[PDB]
């Protein structure tokens, strides 16, 4: 019933990747690879420089492309809007990486594709997230989307702007920016050079 | 197979990630820490953490941290890596047995102390005094601190302290100088600064650098490096002469504000603009919003401050300005910090104590006929406090009689003392060089004797007292017990105490015997106090607290605000002058700035998988403009060259503009020469290794670092082994 | 532009998966061929039943030997479940049952025009799926619809390129046919992609692509090189677009 | 949702429009078979290019006919402007140049068989550019890079199928290869684009979609069913994915 | 050698239409063509309801697909920025109009195609578009991207958020909304069904 979100004020991000490493260390994801990465990226010259800091990873998208197209059924979306994968039935294909237009997923060395999980094994024992916990800055929420008290319901109600990484794919991302330092919005890569 | 589905094991515990120590609870499963968290009642990290935090357990299960004590092969050149595994019984009795030879034929001060850290109690506050050494030092001293503790010691009668007493909440105007917050990440003022801005605190940061708190704030000043004294003068004269400064605050609390008027005459905005080239328009303007918003305006002042040689002026010139805007005290910027009540453990005094100095004579009087021989900086600079960059030559001259023997508990001799040529002159030079640590760093592996320090979650530290709005207690406990042949520094240092006739110092035969005498006088138990992790008392804050019970805080009873009188007198001048224009780059190089990465701390994290993982180089910050006309592009590397030749490791360029076109910045802590840390060697450039030269303050001790210059030299992209590979060798805690 | 961490950005589809790729076209491909030729009820689709078999046998082999979960013994949920979405669950059943097909083809039970409409069938299933398995990822530019054309044309030019080889008399001319079908959608194809996505694809292949594309002009000339130019460029187009299109990028 | 005034959002390429696309899939197609039959040496090649020159000229009637800027004159400028971005423009010279070329060829002088591989590069242009004309619009979510490959198969088809007509023996085999080819893709492409452009396609078109599929099934059973049967299939094809992909949607 | 540009505040914008009718009267655009619209959209839900008032037009993108896709080359690019038609050369093939992301274009009764013009005729005579001249709002502004002393770049400066139709196309719309009214930004009807 709930339909989980988070959302992460890049008006407060300083890119200090402490959810980072602190999901690294909840969720024992090995070395070469990452559910959580923070980008920095600046915009602009001396009279009007901004920087946006901006942590990525799995957006649990409501609609996900990274689960119909996976062979087996490993890789599923939940009742309240988590998606996750069973590694039991995970042959590591690869489906759900060209899918994901996030570069949130990898090849977990266990032989399985793994990636962010909303920390599902905190929600379920009423935790909230790792990332969510431990956060100097207090810019990420999370929550039931649907109730109109739960922190990410807060936050969004009370954003100046929100937004979602590619938009035009149409995943219907459930992390959500808030107040995105650049006027023009979200940084994109082709917005540079 | 997850960590927390597994059995687990909870204990309260402090990080040693770095220095702002907050509390902590850590999660083991067996031998391992597999998640640390901070915790709300704490003060510092109350439920977060930094990345540093959640990140720093990893040393603990790093493949490379040092296990066993280690001697010096006899015959081989210090710096040659040549050691044999040695038992603790007979690397302490090595270490005693050389401390006495020392000691008879030149006295317990030949022999200096260099430490950091938690047990930097014991190897550099302890120790040293118990054993008679003034020679006892720490580079957040001179290093970093002295100029800004020596101006608040003389213009307040306070310390601005480890936990700088900013009442961030209730700030309405916050200017940063230099203070690069987001980068220098410590947690609770991260915290602290993030619900400022939520709250609608704007921030003006004064930086010659766009960093990240400059990207949070309102207003951002690209100074030209080295000149912040002159805006703070001319902001000083703007809220003097355009009479905006808080009168009542003055009148009741202030000594010797007339002197300042006067010498703050010419200093104009007109006058500022022209050294520091931010306009005078922003210069008025910055300093009649931090009025509108009195006492709710703050400038505070900077962690470190060696910058350049005259520091403790800039920061006398800082606290002024707080002074004139009426907020030390109140509720806007500075609550008053008071340190907890926690019964020292009960012993005989030191031979040498303290002198927390600030007026009327706090120098060299106990130093001169005063029993035995003076801290060998003794005639150096103005100020009192130890420096631990300039205790260094007096290892290679002999001049002020001599060092021999040295020993380094956990303080990178190699990244955090400048000119390290001459470090290892002196190291070359010594008869004991002893160095306790757990990698095996560039500056460990010149050892006679290294000691292999137990971790902090394997280990327990007496308390951690932090001064506060309302002081705390911290405690930690071990997570679980050390690994190989791993001790606590506690126990390092009893263990030599007992062997150099200090036992009357040592007597408690544990440290939980120790712990459990200074909880019976507060009113608890070990038990007890591991079940609170951290003890909150009661203290104050502001002005009125103090002044309805009839009293002030300070030094002298008004806080003299043009600040010293005894400096005056004998050394020369009182006020902040000293804008003194700047040593310029020559053409062809660049300013280097440094700081911090916020993942990184210092030098010791480097060789941390999870956080070199998250930030495995350094980049050099040019701009973009720079980069163009020198031929370097995104991902090239080149060599940083300083004005004395010495060339850094390749580092990454950094060609985006977010800084001045005088100036070049890399984070502090790359390029160890360390192979035996097998993730941290070889990557990015070190800034020590290109500071060959520092301006020595000469009012608190400082080594100004910011007056090396650097020029880029095109270089090839390294060829270094893959991290991933290093990342995933498996701890073994054989 | 600088990140703490990475993003999981790298290649997940090596050059041991662009094998696959160029393999299930032969394997997909001879399957159709061996079940035309039952069809037409000529004399040599037995063999080509064989082969097709031992390719498809070949390429489950190595979709296997290529998994990271190859030891983990997962691909059985790929027969135990209903994943009509995916196409590689597409191309699971359709070489599966097509071996089985083509299994029964071989040894003349379980019926046999019925069975050489169901290989054709399933060949078409497993014809069909590598370009879907590329195409349905929308977020990656280069893998547009036109994979779902590259791919199948240019199986056909790999498995008529083999069929020629054996001296089959029938598949020297479709194979010209096919591979120049194939060429020309591979010479369109740059040219169907966003700017950025064309130059990415320029400077990362091309030159490559552009050899690929020389090279199965070779189909048209002598006689015995026409079926080595043109498997070469069929195989060397398909590996390249599998490595080449892994990319998100803006 | 509600406007003041409107969006020219109208469609922009009508029946006529469509008709055409039609037609130059015939007349680049034929071109192709001619120069082939050329280079061949074949007895027909004469045949083939004058229906080739009636093709390309029917349809550069029919383009300038449906041209609102008929009786204005400007496609002069169709050949005195060098415009290699366009589509269009290529298609103006490779159906102009094709035509010159197929002249000289029919009128049996200037130059032989150096001629005809002229005329088979021009037959490429002509055969290749609608299908760019429309993939070239990014805008356009229906109109994605398989119209690349969807229009020369399907224009070869059509080529094909006439030839068949024409009772030439050649013909229907390759027709029924291209055909596969053309049937195949055409099926595979709704499973190529985003879930609201292929539910666009479903209801604007579809069964009229999954009807010229079912039609073209048709070249596969009997003659004279045969030709027709994928004749209809690929101008059906060809001219509703014309008519059904003018939409920009979101 | 400026760069010529239109910025729209919606903030403002009350989708009267009335930069729609001066356009017409102005550049006697026939019926049933129009070189600017209004679209008006709701997002909604009571005490959250949004009304996005919307005027669009040829944005003159930077890097106009209408342009390249031309056989004639009278869909040309201005050295300022401005995407004309030289109805000389036009054969009216519509494959700009199939090429333009934002309807913009349409086919002149008179057998070219035509759109917006950025009201050329008044730029040379040195006055502002008939659009931006009639606003009641005062919420559209002209000129020179690159000279700061541009209303245009006066305004883009201003903005709170600044906005653009299809970004994810390529071509760098030279007419900028300003301060969108949903916080999600400019209004998609994918967003709505
Ligand atoms: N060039 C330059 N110098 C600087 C700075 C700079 O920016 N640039 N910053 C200055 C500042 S501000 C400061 S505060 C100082 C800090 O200077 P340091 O604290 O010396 O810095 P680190 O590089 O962390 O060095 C820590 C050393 O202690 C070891 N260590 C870590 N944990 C433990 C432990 O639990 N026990 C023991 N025994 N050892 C341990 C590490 O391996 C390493 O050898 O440096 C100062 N020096
Ligand atoms: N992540 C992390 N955080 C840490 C530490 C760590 O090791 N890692 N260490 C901690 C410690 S002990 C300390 S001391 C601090 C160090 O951090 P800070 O105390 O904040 O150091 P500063 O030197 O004030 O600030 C660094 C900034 O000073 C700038 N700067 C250089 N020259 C000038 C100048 O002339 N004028 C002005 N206005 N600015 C200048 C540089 O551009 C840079 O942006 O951070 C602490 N926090
Ligand atoms: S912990 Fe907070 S400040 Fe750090 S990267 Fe995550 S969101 Fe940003
Ligand atoms: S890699 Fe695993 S989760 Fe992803 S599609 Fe394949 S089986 Fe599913
Ligand atoms: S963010 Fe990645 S894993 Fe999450 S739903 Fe989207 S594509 Fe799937
Ligand atoms: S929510 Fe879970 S998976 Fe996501 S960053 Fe936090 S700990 Fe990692
Ligand atoms: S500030 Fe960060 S690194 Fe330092 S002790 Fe606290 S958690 Fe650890
Ligand atoms: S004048 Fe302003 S409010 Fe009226 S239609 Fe034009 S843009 Fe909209
Ligand atoms: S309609 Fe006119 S302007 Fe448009 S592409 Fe055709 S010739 Fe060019
Ligand atoms: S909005 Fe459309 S018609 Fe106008 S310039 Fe851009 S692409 Fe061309
Ligand atoms: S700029 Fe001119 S042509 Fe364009 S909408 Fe305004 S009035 Fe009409
Ligand atoms: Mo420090």
């Amino acid at each position: 019933m709930p339909r989980y979100a988070m959302a992460i004020d890049l008006s407060l991000c300083v890119g200090c990747a402490a959810c980072a490493v602190a999901c690294k260390m909840e969720n024992e994801v090995p070395p070469g690879v990452f559910n959580l990465w923070i980008r920095e990226r600046e915009v602009g010259e001396y009279p009007n420089l901004v920087v946006e800091f901006r942590p990525e990873q799995c957006l649990h998208c409501e609609n996900p492309p990274c689960v119909p197209v996976c062979p087996t059924g490993a890789s599923y979306q939940t009742k309240d809007g988590l998606v996750l994968v069973d590694p039991k039935k995970c042959i590591a294909c690869g489906a759900c990486i060209a899918a994901c237009p996030y570069d949130a997923r990898y090849l977990h060395p266990a032989g399985y594709v793994s990636k962010c999980t909303f920390c599902a094994h905190r929600l379920e024992k009423g935790k909230v997230p790792a990332c969510v916990e431990t956060c100097p800055t207090y810019c990420r929420t999370f929550g039931d989307l649907e109730d109109p008290e739960s922190p990410v319901a807060k936050a969004l109600k009370a954003a100046e702007r929100v937004d979602v990484l590619r938009p035009e794919q149409g995943t219907r991302p459930k992390l959500f920016y808030l107040n995105a330092p650049s006027k023009k919005g979200l940084t994109r890569e082709s917005e540079v050079h | 197979a997850p960590w927390y589905a597994q059995e687990v094991k909870s204990v309260y515990q402090i990080c040693e990630g770095c220095f702002w120590r907050c509390g902590i609870v850590a999660h083991a499963v067996g031998n391992r820490v597999y998640k640390v968290e901070g915790y709300e009642a704490n003060p510092k990290s109350r439920g977060r953490l930094c990345p540093r935090g959640q990140g720093a357990p990893q040393t603990t299960y790093d493949p490379d941290r040092l296990k066993r004590p280690l001697i010096r092969v006899e015959g081989s050149q210090r710096g040659e890596g040549k050691y044999r595994v040695a038992t603790w019984e007979e690397a302490l009795d090595h270490i005693a047995k050389k401390m006495l030879e020392i000691r008879e034929k030149y006295g317990p001060e030949a022999i200096a102390f260099f430490g950091h850290g938690t047990g930097d109690y014991w190897f550099v506050d302890f120790l040293p005094a118990a054993w008679g050494s003034p020679n006892a030092a720490k580079p957040s001293v001179s290093l970093c601190t002295a100029p800004r503790e020596v101006a608040s010691q003389w213009v307040f009668g306070r310390p601005i302290g480890g936990h700088e007493p900013i009442d961030w909440e209730n700030a309405r105007y916050i200017v940063l100088i230099g203070h690069h917050i987001g980068e220098d990440t410590h947690n609770t003022q991260l915290q602290d600064f993030a619900l400022a801005l939520k709250n609608g605190a704007k921030v003006v940061v004064v930086d010659p650098r766009f960093s990240t708190a400059a990207a949070k704030a309102h207003r951002w000043l690209p100074i030209k490096p080295g000149t912040d004294t002159a805006l703070l003068l001319a902001w000083i004269h703007v809220l003097i002469y355009e009479d905006l400064y808080d009168k009542e605050y003055v009148a009741k609390y202030t000594v010797g504000f007339e002197e300042l008027k006067a010498h703050v005459k010419d200093f104009t905005p007109e006058w500022a603009e022209k050294h520091t080239e931010i306009p005078a328009q922003v210069i008025r303007e910055v300093a009649r919003e931090m009025a509108a918003h009195k006492p709710r305006a703050v400038l505070p002042p900077t962690r470190h401050n060696v910058w350049y040689g005259d520091d403790t002026y800039r920061v006398m010139a800082l606290l002024y300005v707080n002074v004139l805007l009426g907020n030390y005290g109140r509720p806007g910027g500075f609550y008053i910090a008071q340190s907890p009540y926690l019964e020292k453990y009960p012993l005989p005094p030191l031979p040498l104590e303290p002198a927390a100095g600030g007026c009327s004579g706090p120098s060299g009087g106990d130093h001169e006929p005063e029993g035995f021989k003076p801290r060998a900086d003794k005639g150096k600079f103005f100020a009192r406090s130890t420096a631990i960059q300039e205790l260094i030559e007096p290892m290679i001259t002999g001049e002020p009689y001599p060092i021999k023997g040295l020993f380094a508990y956990g303080i990178n001799l190699f990244h955090s003392i400048p000119n390290v040529p001459r470090t290892k002159e002196a190291l070359k030079n010594l008869d004991l060089y002893v160095a306790i640590d757990v990698l095996p760093q560039e500056h460990v592996m010149w050892a006679d004797v290294i000691l292999p320090e137990a971790t902090y979650l394997e280990r327990y530290d007496d308390f951690v007292l932090v001064a506060h709005k309302t002081p705390f207690i911290q405690l930690r406990t071990p997570a679980h017990e050390p690994l190989f042949d791993t001790k606590p520094g506690w126990w390092i240092a009893r263990e030599l105490g007992l062997r150099l006739g200090l036992e009357q110092y040592f007597p408690w035969k544990t440290i939980e015997e120790y712990l459990e005498t200074r909880l019976q006088s507060l009113g608890l138990d070990l038990e007890t106090m591991k079940g609170m992790g951290t003890l909150v008392q009661r203290g104050k804050p502001w002005l009125e607290d103090w002044e309805k019970e009839g009293r002030l805080p300070f030094g002298t009873a008004s806080g003299k605000i043009e600040l010293y009188c005894q400096r005056f007198k004998e050394a020369g001048h009182q006020p902040l002058p000293v804008f003194t224009p700047p040593e310029e780059p020559p053409e062809g190089f660049y300013r280097l700035l440094y700081g911090r990465s916020p993942v990184h701390t210092f030098a010791r994290t480097q060789n941390n998988w999870v956080l070199m993982e998250m930030d495995p180089e350094n980049e050099v910050w040019i701009h973009k403009e720079e980069a163009k006309r020198l031929g370097l592009k995104e991902g090239d590397y080149v060599m940083l060259v300083n004005q004395d030749g010495v060339k850094e490791g390749p580092v990454r360029v950094k060609p985006t503009a977010r800084i001045r076109k005088d100036c070049v910045y890399i984070v502090h802590g790359f390029g160890h020469k360390a192979p035996l840390m097998r993730l941290a060697h070889g990557r990015g450039a070190s800034d020590n290794y290109l500071q060959t030269r520092y301006k020595l303050d000469p009012i608190s001790g400082g080594a100004g670092l910011r007056v090396n210059f650097v020029r880029l030299e095109k270089a090839e992209r390294p060829r270094l082994p893959s991290l991933t590979g290093l990342a995933k060798r498996p701890f073994d805690e054989r | 532009a600088e990140f703490y961490g990475l993003p999981n950005a790298q290649e997940f589809w090596h050059w041991t998966n662009a094998l696959h790729f160029v393999l299930v076209g032969l394997a997909g491909g001879v399957a159709l061929l061996a079940a035309l030729l039952h069809l037409k009820g000529d004399a040599e689709a037995r063999r080509y039943t064989l082969y097709a078999l031992m390719l498809i046998a070949l390429d489950l082999f190595i979709l296997w030997a290529e998994s990271p979960a190859r030891f983990r013994f997962t691909h059985i949920w790929l027969f135990l479940s209903f994943h009509p979405t995916s196409p590689i669950w597409w191309g699971a059943w359709g070489l599966g049952l097509g071996f089985l097909t083509g299994g029964l083809l071989y040894l003349g039970k379980g019926s046999q025009r019925a069975l050489a409409w169901a290989l054709l069938v399933f060949s078409l299933v497993a014809l069909s799926y590598p370009g879907l398995a590329l195409a349905v990822n929308l977020n990656r530019p280069l893998w547009n619809g036109l994979m779902a054309g590259l791919f199948p044309l240019t199986a056909l030019v790999l498995a008529l390129g083999l069929a020629a080889l054996l001296k089959s008399p029938w598949a020297l001319f479709p194979l010209r046919v096919l591979a120049g079908a194939s060429l020309l959608l591979a010479l369109l194809y740059p040219l169907t992609l966003p700017p950025e996505a064309r130059g990415h694809l320029l400077e990362e292949a091309g030159f490559w692509y552009g050899l690929f594309l020389l090279l199965g002009l070779g189909t048209f000339w002598q006689e015995r090189l026409a079926p080595w130019a043109g498997l070469l460029a069929a195989a060397g187009l398909r590996a390249l677009l599998v490595l080449a299109g892994q990319w998100q990028g803006l």
